[PDB]
């Protein structure tokens, strides 16, 4: 949010409208939580075998 | 290429504040001149 603050800002000392800069953001959101959509692995077409392991893979990730 | 090659672009990022700030105070859209002042620039030369 911040470094998104920060390109924002640098973008209004160029002589940019604000809303048109947050109305830029949001279509420009829409186009990576796409490309993540489409890019994403899946552990539904998994067995259950591998599946119990994704999710140790996940939790080791996040500790 | 390398190191101090994003040093000196930025640098000439840097310079075109004066033509910006010249066009935001007589109220125009400052990147709409200066997209066409360094388009005009890259074939007219120095004048534009
Ligand atoms: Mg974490």
């Amino acid at each position: 949010a911040s470094a998104l603050l920060d390109q924002a800002l640098e973008l209004i000392q160029k002589g940019i409208h604000p809303i048109k800069i947050a109305n830029g953001f949001d279509e420009a959101a829409k186009l990576a939580i796409s490309k993540l959509e489409e890019t994403c692995d899946d552990i539904s077409a998994s067995n259950d075998e591998l599946f119990r392991d994704f999710l140790l893979r996940a939790a080791k990730t996040s500790l | 290429e390398g190191v101090q090659a994003f040093i000196w672009q930025e640098f000439a990022s840097a310079l075109e504040v004066i033509p910006t700030t010249l066009a935001e105070n007589a109220g125009l859209n400052s990147i709409k001149v200066v997209t066409e002042l360094r388009s005009k620039h890259e074939n007219g030369e120095l004048n534009d």
